[PDB]
RNA sequence: GCGAAGAACCUUACCAGGUCUUGACAUCCUUUGACCACUCUGGAGACAGAGCUUUCCCGGGACAAAGUGACAGGUGGU
RNA sequence: UUAGUUGGGCACUCUAAAGUGACUGCCGGUGCAAGCCGGAGGAAGGUGGGGAUGACGUCAAAUCAUCAUGCCCCUUAUGACCUGGGCUACACACGUGCUACAAUGGAUGGUACAAAGGGUCGCGAAGCCGCGAGGUGGAGCCAAUCCCAUAAAACCAUUCUCAGUUCGGAUUGUAGGCUGCAACUCGCCUACAUGAAGCCGGAAUCGCUAGUAAUCGUGGAUCAGCAUGCCACGGUGAAUACGU
């Protein structure tokens, strides 16, 4: 949601972080919700996101938020010519 | 008070011829507002100077259609025809001058295939 | 002059365009609210004038910094670790256009033949 | 074409100046069917000729319109030579179509300003046997007269 | 003061039944107002002609619409039941005001 | 310099298809001064009944060769298609220069 | 893959965005006119045949 | 600038992971006969676990299920 | 009357049914006939202009993927479902197009003239808000009634002064809008800023015979949203054809 309704977040991934609050920390948390947002609430979390064939980490550093997820996932595989 | 009726392109024009002065009026406008350049003004103006009637008649004119080009043709033709309807006298000189033949030059249909009306593809031989 | 050299015999609205920062909008916009009309070539302001102008100026984005600031966004998205920050090591389109053909105000010009 | 001759386009005279060269002139300085751009540009000509000259407009057109239209040129064809530049005798309406088309190839490069200005002071040329197209039709009589023997 | 709209693909069936209203209505003594033809209203549909391949080649058909009005100022009740109980052939629409 | 456009239908495009093509269609440059830029383009198939047909099309500067040929083996094919194209070659130096 | 199509394109999908729309007679996605519910080929063999009212060949 | 008169998901026929087996789709036999829906919990979702009904309609029909079988099913090939 | 608005009239345009009208018909010459050239009358003269119409057959041309079918093949999978990706990659090469390289122009303000189409799970006006894309609102409309939709080139004024610029717009940074459960790979649009190549394009090559070429806009199908593509509509509107 591009516009001022506000921002997108889907729930069953805002379950999880949320629920990721304690201080063990270490659920890396699985995910293929590549289109959600990143929320402050992230911060510190790592999640592995699906990009096409496996779930890569990333590590939600304090300006990572507000992209999505899917951006630090790449899905085509280049080398050179 | 006499009628007449000019078409071209897709423009109508009714003409009306009254004896008078001369002063030409276009759609409740003036005849220097209305079609403001100057060179677009004596077509209007050739049937009135194939013969020399030039200030006889006041017309009063109602026209639809087209751009500021055809319906100066379109009212052109009606005022010939209208001046013939004045006078049952003035035919040979204005179908002399082939200034009564409607024109029967339209704008032309598309075609499939073809980028416009004639114009075809670009193709290539190298 | 005003920060950065500008043409003499432009008239001022043409000439505070060649400040990194500043374009036929703003500038019709800063000469309208100080005040001098957007007809005087520059060679003919007083020094009143131009003295107005210069704070008016100076309180918005000025070319100076305007560069490292957009340099520093770029280094930003770049060393975090996004796709935009991908494209701008590799030097591609960063907007999503395609680049089988038509990748060249980025890529340079047509390289040599493979 | 290959049937047959056919019949040309009667141009009508245009109006103020009432002459036929001066519309077939309209039409070549014309460009995508903008009428009006070319007509300003003629008749500013016409006028800004008698404010600077003190002569007739048309007078100035017809003396330097005598001086440009060539009467023999090279034609590339059989007879005499396969292709040996055979020089041949414009007919009567060839005439002003060159004489139009070299007219205003060459007032479209004359370069200072407006071409408003560049079609009138190229008519002021050719008035007198000097500027471009002035050298185009002599240099066109020249490879005419080369070829003496090809006739 | 009722206002007949009829609306046919053909206007050969369209006419005659067209007609045949006006005749049941003023035989019945009603005042009315002759059929108006209204503009026509046609698509075009262009459809690629062959099945996979030649997007040079096309067929394009069409679908025209004709109307028509009829007005009636002072009715009686005969006219009212004699033109509701009237039956057209199917292939027409008759939008009775 | 020469670029090919290689096809083939119900095959797959292998690495000595395509250097055999490569250096048979390049001893064309033989008949020119100036070696031409144009794209040649060639398209291989095979039948079931072991069968093979090349064509083969070179848009020259002021000519056109074209050439199909089918036979047991699609080298022989293109061997004759090779054959065929001087052919063409031959017949549109000798009518030029006759026309001179 | 073709029977079933037709069969989950007559269900009712997760949301109104995924709905689509494909030949009635024939099962083609592409080029399908709403006003018919028929693609450019169930269209032209089966006007032909003079089944569709009101339409004809154009010639204007 | 051809099938494509319009690929973010669907389209989609391709790939990775998770799943099903008379089956997503039809005739056909046994019986319960309305299954269906809908609410919550768990999961990325397909799907599992519960709760509410099932007034089927008028022995026939519409659909369903349960196992049940002959069978379907292929945008696989020329 | 805010004005075709209101009462009033179908006179004129207009819509669309039935007819007339063009047939070498007449005249002059030619030929012997078919016919040819010239003229008359006419809105139109020599199949008036344009469509639809595509013979026997050639290329084993294209489509088993729109549909149908012979034979073969897979049948706990070559069948079926779900989420995420891909068809949008990028050292390069070829084809079709759009925009420019400026003064017949750029920018600002004033103002006039169309044809053909679409609209009830639809078109959506006035009014207010916002620089702008747009938001709020709900008038009229199953439409010759209401809406999309006060066409743009053109015309009249002012300014710029031949520069890689007050030309050109790519590329990029920031902030927003709409549709959609969702806009990162992968949508369209807006505001500020940035400001690239490009100064008429080698050999070669394409289109067009009159309302045509050129140029400027407008509508529709597909479609929640997305076209410089495709199919239609009009405005201004030329040059040349000696000849095979
Ligand atoms: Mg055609
Ligand atoms: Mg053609
Ligand atoms: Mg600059
Ligand atoms: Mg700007
Ligand atoms: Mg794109
Ligand atoms: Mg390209
Ligand atoms: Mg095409
Ligand atoms: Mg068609
Ligand atoms: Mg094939
Ligand atoms: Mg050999
Ligand atoms: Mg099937
Ligand atoms: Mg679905
Ligand atoms: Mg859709
Ligand atoms: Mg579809
Ligand atoms: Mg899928
Ligand atoms: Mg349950
Ligand atoms: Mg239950
Ligand atoms: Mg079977
Ligand atoms: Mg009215
Ligand atoms: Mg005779
Ligand atoms: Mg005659
Ligand atoms: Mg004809
Ligand atoms: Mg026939
Ligand atoms: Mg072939
Ligand atoms: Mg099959
Ligand atoms: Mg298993
Ligand atoms: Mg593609
Ligand atoms: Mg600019
Ligand atoms: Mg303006
Ligand atoms: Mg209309
Ligand atoms: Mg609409
Ligand atoms: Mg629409
Ligand atoms: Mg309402
Ligand atoms: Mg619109
Ligand atoms: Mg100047
Ligand atoms: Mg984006
Ligand atoms: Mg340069
Ligand atoms: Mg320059
Ligand atoms: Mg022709
Ligand atoms: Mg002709
Ligand atoms: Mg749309
Ligand atoms: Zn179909």
């Amino acid at each position: 949601r591009s516009l001022k309704k506000g921002p997108f977040v889907d729930d069953h991934l805002m379950k999880k972080v949320e629920a990721a609050a304690e201080s063990e920390k270490k659920q890396v948390i699985k995910t293929w919700s590549r289109r959600s947002t990143i929320f402050p609430t992230f911060v510190g979390q790592t999640i592995a996101v699906y990009d096409g064939r496996k779930h890569v980490p990333v590590y939600v550093q304090e300006d990572m938020v507000g992209h999505k997820l899917g951006e630090f996932a790449p899905t085509r595989t280049y080398r050179g010519h | 008070q006499y009628y007449g009726t000019g078409r071209r392109k897709s423009s109508v024009a009714r003409v009306r011829l009254v004896p008078g002065d001369g002063k030409i009026v276009i759609n409740n406008r003036d005849w220097e507002d209305y079609i403001p350049f100057a060179a677009l003004r004596e077509v209007i103006k050739q049937p009135l100077v194939a013969t020399e009637t030039l200030g006889n008649y006041d017309v009063l004119v109602n026209v639809h259609g087209g751009g500021y080009t055809g319906q100066a043709g379109a009212i052109r033709h009606g005022v010939a025809r209208a001046l013939l309807q004045v006078a049952p006298e003035y035919r040979p000189a204005l179908k002399s001058a082939g200034l009564l033949t409607r024109d029967p030059r339209m704008k032309e249909r598309k075609k499939y295939g073809l980028k416009g009306a004639r114009r075809a593809p670009q193709f290539s031989k190298r | 002059i005003a920060g950065v050299d500008v043409p003499r015999e432009k008239r001022i609205v043409i000439s505070l365009t060649y400040i990194y920062g500043i374009g036929k909008q703003t500038a019709k916009e800063v000469l309208a609210e100080a005040g001098v009309s957007e007809d005087t070539r520059t060679r003919d302001l007083t020094e009143e004038e131009l003295g107005k102008i210069r704070e008016i100026l100076d309180r918005i984005k000025v070319e100076g910094d305007l560069r490292r600031e957009v340099n520093l966004n770029i280094k930003r998205l770049i060393e975090i670790g996004s796709y935009r920050g991908m494209r701008h090591r590799r030097g591609l389109p960063v907007r999503g256009q395609n680049t089988k053909n038509n990748a060249r105000t980025r890529k340079g010009p047509s390289k040599t033949v493979a | 074409p290959r049937k047959g001759p056919v019949a040309k386009r009667d141009v009508l005279p245009d109006p103020i100046y009432n002459s036929k060269l001066v519309t077939r002139l309209i039409n070549k300085m014309m460009v995508d069917g903008k009428r009006g751009k070319s007509q300003a540009i003629l008749y500013s000509a016409f006028d800004i000729i008698a404010q600077e000259t003190g002569k007739d407009p048309m007078e100035v057109f017809e003396q330097a319109m005598k001086n440009i239209m060539p009467l023999l040129e090279v034609k590339a064809r059989r007879v005499g030579g396969a292709n040996y530049q055979v020089p041949i005798e414009v007919r009567a309406d060839r005439r002003s179509t060159l004489g139009l088309r070299w007219l205003v190839n060459y007032a479209r490069l004359r370069g200072e300003k407006t071409m408003e200005v560049r079609v009138a002071r190229e008519i002021m040329d050719a008035a007198n046997n000097t500027g471009a197209s002035v050298k185009k039709r002599e240099d066109t009589h020249k490879m005419a007269d080369a070829n003496r023997a090809f006739a | 003061k009722i206002r007949i709209r009829l609306k046919a693909y053909d206007h050969r069936i369209l006419d005659q039944s067209a007609e045949k209203i006006v005749e049941t209505a003023k035989r019945s003594g009603a005042s009315v107002s002759g059929p108006i033809p209204l503009p026509t209203e046609k698509s075009i549909y262009t459809v690629l002609r062959a099945v996979h391949k030649y997007k040079d080649s096309r067929e394009q058909f069409e679908m025209r619409t004709h109307k028509r009005l009829i007005d009636i100022v002072n009715p009686t009740p005969q006219t009212v039941d004699s033109l509701m109980r009237l039956d057209l052939p199917s292939g027409v629409d008759i939008e009775i005001k | 310099m020469l670029k090919y456009n290689i096809r083939g239908e119900n095959i797959e495009v292998t690495e000595p298809i395509r250097d055999y093509v490569e250096k048979k269609i390049d001893k064309l440059e033989r008949y020119f001064t100036e070696t031409p830029d144009a794209n040649v383009h060639v398209n291989l198939k095979v039948y079931s009944d072991k069968n093979a047909k090349v064509e083969v099309t070179i848009p020259l500067p002021n000519l056109v060769l074209r050439a199909e040929e089918t036979s047991g083996d699609l080298y022989a094919s293109i061997d004759l298609i090779v054959d065929k194209l001087e052919r063409q070659i031959r017949k549109h130096k000798t009518k030029v220069n006759r026309k001179f | 893959a073709k029977k079933s199509m037709i069969a989950k394109q007559k269900r009712t999908p997760k949301y109104a965005v995924q709905a689509y729309t494909r030949c009635e007679r024939c099962g083609r996605p592409h080029s399908v006119i709403r006003k018919f519910k028929l693609c450019r080929i169930c269209f032209r063999e089966l006007a032909y045949k003079g089944q569709i009212p009101g339409v004809k060949k154009a010639s204007w």
